[PDB]
């Protein structure tokens, strides 16, 4: 369906584009760096989402430890 | 159409990506000669699928610019600095046909002032130096003189003249036999029997004159003189 | 050099091989529609039937010039861009110090209709503005001729005579000296002041600097043109306070500075 | 026959050592 590089491909290709059309030259100026930005968005938002996934493991880690101390008060 | 058109694009994409190879290529052996400014004009230019139709016999000056849909017939010539552009519409020009040099045959650019009216040249035309014909029809036999203007929509009928310098304004149909000239062109007077003979015999001139400049710019470009402009100091 | 550079050298061969093979390819894609661009086959000067032009050394001709057959050119004359002076069935003579601008055609007729057919013949220190038409006519020393002017066979332009800008001078007229037509058909206009006389020889002198400048950019090997290209680009700006805290002066190259002779002051 | 130029022939030999060295460290990581 819908992932995580297709969608970073996607942005890649568009950035790649925007960046000719605000410099006024054609859209398809330089097709290889149409391939590079497509790689490089693709390998972004594979580590966007693996990040992500990261950062919510560590932040129940320490929220768990929040907790720990908030409930100590009832002792 | 849309695929011929989507192709001849990615076409350009491949052919941008492979010259831009070759040019990696050289800069690594230390070769710039691709950084040399050459000039990019061609005698015979296409807008996609619209190229020119030229016969083998009908001369064509290099420095001319010959573009888009442009028909020339047999015997006809393009002279030296001539402009014909058949993008909106197509251009045709008939046999034994000269259009001297510094002429410009066009059509309408755009169709905001009407339908875009191509522009038709007869057999045995005459076209006088630096003239401007611009959606109009030329028939057989005619002479337009040199420094006239033809505006669009304007018919020239067989064996008609037009006067040198004169602005045919548009839709001003030329009737046979008459000398129109000024600005605008009104009738002046009748055209002569030995006019004709004139009309018919220049052409046939410039077709032979023609041939001899056809065959002096075929002689092989010299090697002495390109050995001159790279050994300049 | 070395193992090095012959090592980078072959794989830079490969590299322009595979380049080759991909434009050729993208052309097949492109259904052999696009005319190729070709090695340029215009001749700036060139014979026909055995008669070949006689251009003098200091004559600025444009590479975009095409003089063709018998033609004669004399010194300090300028043949500006696009024009076209073909003397093939006829001669066509340049004066000197005469300046043929932008676009101009010049040509002559084997035989003309009635009368006796003559060749082209202009004097010197002549101008001829952009875009005339000069056809079998003769125009005298320091004689003028206007931008997008038409002079047809027969026509004579006599010393000190003007032919204003988008004028069409019908065949056989005589224009007298010190005297300005114009019009289509053209007619007499007025009288040419003293200071009108003044403006046509400074023309004249004007164009023989400009000729200068001209001649000298257009005749610049590849070399050069690449050399003048980088100094342009490294003196198009200045940064004069951080030469100042350098102790440096940045003075402009020779070969980027004009003769005083073609600027406004 | 040879590229003499020898600072641009270091630096494509830099260029090289940065792309293979780029996939190498893709690939053992
Ligand atoms: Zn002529």
């Amino acid at each position: 369906p819908i992932s995580a590089t297709m969608v970073g491909a996607l942005l890649g290709l568009g950035t790649q584009m925007y960046s000719n059309a605000l410099r006024k030259l054609p859209y398809m100026r330089h097709p290889w760096e149409h391939v590079v930005g497509m790689g490089l968005g693709a390998v972004f938002a594979n580590q966007l989402v693996k990040w992500d996934v990261k950062l919510k493991e560590d932040l129940d880690v320490m929220l768990a430890k929040a907790r720990a101390a908030n409930e100590r008060r009832y002792f | 159409g849309t695929l011929g058109r989507a192709f001849y694009s990615v076409g350009f994409w491949i052919r941008e990506t492979g010259q831009a190879l070759d040019r990696l290529g050289c800069r690594l052996q230390g070769k710039n000669y691709f950084r040399e400014q050459l000039s990019r004009h061609r005698t015979l230019m296409n807008v996609f699928d619209k190229a020119p139709i030229v016969d083998k016999e009908a001369f064509v000056a290099p420095s001319a610019s010959v573009i888009g849909d442009v028909h020339i017939g047999r015997g006809s010539s393009i002279w030296y600095g001539c402009v014909l552009r058949g993008d909106v519409n197509t251009v045709s020009v008939g046999s034994g046909t000269n259009i001297q040099d510094n002429s410009l045959v066009h059509v309408a650019k755009s169709n905001l002032s009407g339908k875009v009216h191509p522009t038709i040249i007869g057999d045995n035309v005459t076209i006088g130096h630096s003239a401007v014909l611009h959606g109009c029809t030329v028939e057989d036999e005619t002479f337009i003189g040199m420094g006239a203007t033809l505006l669009d929509g304007v018919v020239v009928e067989k064996h008609g003249m037009v006067a040198a310098g004169a602005l045919v304004r548009q839709n001003t149909r030329i009737p046979s036999g008459e000398v129109w000239g000024g600005n605008p062109a009104r009738f002046l007077r009748k055209l002569t029997d030995e006019e004709i003979a004139f009309i018919s015999q220049s052409a046939t001139n410039y077709s032979n004159l023609a041939q001899a400049h056809a065959a002096e710019n075929a002689k092989p470009l010299n090697v002495i003189e390109f050995e001159k402009v790279l050994r300049k100091k | 050099m070395g193992t090095l550079g012959r090592a980078i050298y072959t794989v830079g061969n490969w590299i322009r091989g595979t380049g080759q093979a991909l434009d050729r390819v993208g052309s097949l894609l492109q259904g052999s529609h696009r005319i190729e661009e070709h090695l340029s086959r215009h001749r700036t000067l060139m014979n026909v039937f055995d008669k070949s032009p006689l251009v003098d050394k200091d004559v600025f001709v444009a590479p975009s010039a095409s003089v063709i057959g018998d033609v004669q050119i004399g010194k300090g004359s300028s043949i500006w861009y696009g024009c076209v002076l073909r003397g093939d069935v006829n001669n066509i003579s340049v004066g000197s110090g005469t300046n043929i601008q932008d676009n101009t055609l010049v040509h002559v007729a084997k035989t003309n209709i009635s009368g006796k057919v003559l060749p082209t013949l202009i004097g010197d220190n002549v101008t001829v503005g952009h875009s005339a038409v000069i056809h079998g006519c003769t125009v005298e020393d320091d004689a003028f001729v206007g931008m997008g002017a038409t002079l047809l066979d027969g026509v004579v332009v006599e010393k000190h005579a003007m032919v204003a800008a988008g004028s069409l001078v019908k065949q056989n007229t005589r224009i007298p000296s010190g005297e300005v037509w114009g019009g289509n058909p053209a007619k007499f206009m007025r009288k040419l002041t003293d200071e009108e006389i003044v403006y046509i020889s400074q023309s004249a002198k004007n164009y023989i600097n400009l000729a200068q400048i001209h001649a000298s950019e257009n005749s610049k090997s590849f070399e050069q043109i690449e050399v003048e290209r980088a100094l342009r680009k490294k003196y198009a700006r200045k940064d004069e306070d951080y030469d100042s805290m350098l102790g440096i002066t940045r003075e402009t190259p020779p070969e980027l500075i004009l003769p005083d002779n073609v600027l406004p002051g | 026959k040879v590229s003499e130029d020898k600072n641009r022939n270091y630096a494509v030999v830099a260029g090289v050592v940065a792309i293979v060295g780029s996939i190498g460290w893709y690939l053992k990581a």
